[PDB]
């Protein structure tokens, strides 16, 4: 009855296409990257 | 000077013919233009 466990060790690559049957059917999502850092500080010119 | 007329001496140009034998007045020079450009960067874009 040690199949069992030999079998889950050996026939456990087909489970790598399920990766894809969740990833086909859900929605990703990307964004764009965002300016890093400090900001430079600047101002008006003086006024009258 | 203004012939026939009641003031003479007159200073700066007549409203009647201020071109006299001009068309265009070809001004030549160089300009620098430190602006405000409403440009964020080679950033806000997709990473990939």
């Amino acid at each position: 009855a040690s199949l069992i466990y030999r079998q889950l060790l050996t026939n456990s690559y087909t489970v790598d296409l399920s990766d894809e049957i969740q990833e086909i059917g859900s929605t990703k999502s990307q964004n764009v990257t965002i300016n890093p850092g400090p900001f430079a500080q600047t101002g008006y010119a003086p006024v009258n | 000077k203004l012939t026939r007329t009641r003031l003479d001496r007159l200073y700066g140009l007549p409203a009647a013919d201020p071109n006299n034998g001009k068309e265009y007045y070809e001004i030549a020079g160089r300009f620098s233009l430190i602006s405000l450009v409403p440009s964020n960067d080679d950033y806000q874009t997709p990473i990939a």
